[PDB]
């Protein structure tokens, strides 16, 4: 749930 | 009279906070286009979002939080983030807000967009009223970096920290505001209270979205994850 | 590092004002029961006790120096969007953080529990108990609660106020006297204020959490008496 | 419009 969070901030 | 930390803390975080805005296409803007416009929106909102969080992410303290507190901060923010980065970008004498740098909206073109007034207005009024307090770059970013750490936002598991993080960002701006403008102690409180304000400007948001679901109208499926229920 | 005499009279003419109306709202309700009128029936226990407390602030609105001065329209506009917060407000008063109950009688406390049987559903009862909880540690004492209800009404801000810029300005030497009062009382806690101030940050979010329950009344069959109606509907 | 809290305005 809340990928575009997710990845976000899993980002770089 | 600001501390040593203080003046540095705002100079790096006043950096980062156009460091993130300066940092794309979208669907280009009509001249069933109202569909077309609607798309132009979302697509701008869903930039915002990644500025946001790009932001926070630099923003002293926040990777301390856990994920899912990190989630749940910037889930009830990001909608009151944009609204105030809305107020930055008004223009006045044009009575246009303007999103990336040539891009000129009006309470009209919001409209064929498909937005009922509802809300269309609340959020020019909140521009407007955002003038009339006349912030510069440091007290805006404060003031983002005060509303991420909101510890009452919906299940945060760390309230006690959210609130620790959030402290020495509302001394700084308490300080910068009593020094930059030393005889206006009431400008302070008028800023907190725009924070009030956000949360009902938050509300009219979700009640504008809600009714899209009838409007028969999907946002994309990453801005949905944040603001549908 | 004093008060003004002026901002001790507003002060303590609001103190009084609150004490009157707690009192003066003390002089009987369906009382707390299951069955299908005792279900309907705790529904009739509580939204008397919100008829009691809109009845309480109505009062104690009247007395806050300069209210009655506005339009009559921009009262009606005011109390509207401030009941259900002065409402919070109080009722983090009667919060017991040991139990987690609230007390509304005099030894009548109500679990969450209680909260349930009574028609509300947890979205609305969570927040509720958990605004009790951190607005109760925050430890304001009459004085505050007074200068913030004061405060709280005074929000140019609600909707359908007609003439916003009095509004404000009659809240302004509110904010100033909550202002010093904090700074006298207690010097080296820079931010109480603000912390109060937050509060009503909070109070807004849960005005909106407070809609949300009511309109979920209708699709249950149930309807708030005209009072409650009059302002929520 | 708004009629009984209209008279608790009014009362006295
Ligand atoms: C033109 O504005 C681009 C979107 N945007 C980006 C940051 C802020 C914004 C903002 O306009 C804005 C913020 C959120 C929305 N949403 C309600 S929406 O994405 O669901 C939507 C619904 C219907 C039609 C189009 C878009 C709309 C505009 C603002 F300022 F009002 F908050
Ligand atoms: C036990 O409390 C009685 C009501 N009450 C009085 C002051 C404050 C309250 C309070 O509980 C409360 C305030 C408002 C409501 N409303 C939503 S209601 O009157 O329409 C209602 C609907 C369904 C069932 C019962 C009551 C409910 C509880 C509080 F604290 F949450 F604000
Ligand atoms: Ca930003
Ligand atoms: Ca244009
Ligand atoms: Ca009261
Ligand atoms: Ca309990
Ligand atoms: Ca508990
Ligand atoms: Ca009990």
């Amino acid at each position: 749930d809340h990928q575009l969070l997710r990845y976000l901030l899993d980002k770089d | 009279q600001l501390t040593a930390a203080q003046e540095l803390m705002i100079q790096q975080l006043v950096a980062a906070q156009l460091q993130c805005n300066k940092r794309p296409k979208v669907t280009p803007w009509p001249l069933d286009a109202r569909q077309q416009r609607f798309a132009h929106f979302t697509e701008l909102a869903i930039i915002s979002v990644q500025e946001i969080v790009d932001f926070a992410k630099q923003v002293p303290g926040f990777l301390q939080l856990g994920r899912e507190d990190q989630i749940a901060l910037l889930k009830a923010s990001t909608i009151e983030i944009m609204l105030l980065e809305t107020a930055r970008r008004y223009n006045h004498e044009t009575e246009c807000i303007t999103f990336l740098k040539d891009f000129t909206y009006s309470k009209d073109d919001f409209h064929r967009a498909g937005l009922q007034v509802e809300f269309i207005n609340p959020i020019f009024e909140f521009s407007r009223a955002m003038r009339r307090l006349g912030l510069d770059d440091a007290e805006y970013a404060l003031l983002i970096a005060i509303n991420i750490f909101s510890a009452d936002r919906p299940n945060v598991q760390e309230p006690g920290r959210v609130e620790a993080l959030q402290q020495p960002y509302v001394e700084a701006l308490l300080s910068y505001t009593r020094i930059k403008r030393p005889q206006d102690q009431l400008r302070f409180p008028r800023m907190l209270m725009k924070l009030v304000s956000l949360r009902t400007l938050s509300s009219v948001h979700s009640e504008q979205v809600f009714a899209l679901r009838l409007q028969d109208k999907k946002l994309p499926p990453l801005l949905s994850e944040i603001w549908d229920v």
